[PDB]
């Protein structure tokens, strides 16, 4: 395959987890920058897994 | 096509996609000769983003 099925599934896992952490962030009145930071760290793990 | 290692994490990775668009404009023929080897980059970008 052009794409690992394992990395794909982990990426959808981080899709769900990232939306869960964004929900949790907006509910808890967090600054947009720290949000950008957790979101970026999440993408970072996504590529490392890739 | 010379290899391009692009993970496509940050939005600014679009810089590389932009490069390809320019290549299909400034040199449509040479681009046609290496379209495909470029598509190998584009399906990474497209998998990751869409």
């Amino acid at each position: 395959t052009v794409t690992n099925e394992f990395a794909s599934r982990f990426r959808t896992i981080v899709a769900t987890l990232a939306n869960v952490v964004n929900e949790r962030a907006v509910q808890d009145d967090m600054q947009k920058a720290t949000r950008s930071c957790t979101k970026q760290w999440l993408r970072h793990l996504e590529t490392q897994f890739d | 096509l010379k290899k391009i290692a692009e993970s496509f994490e940050d939005p600014s990775s679009i810089v590389v996609v932009l490069e390809f668009i320019l290549f299909a404009l400034f040199f449509p023929t040479e681009f046609n000769r290496i379209k495909g080897d470029i598509q190998n980059v584009l399906l990474l970008f497209f998998s990751r983003w869409y």
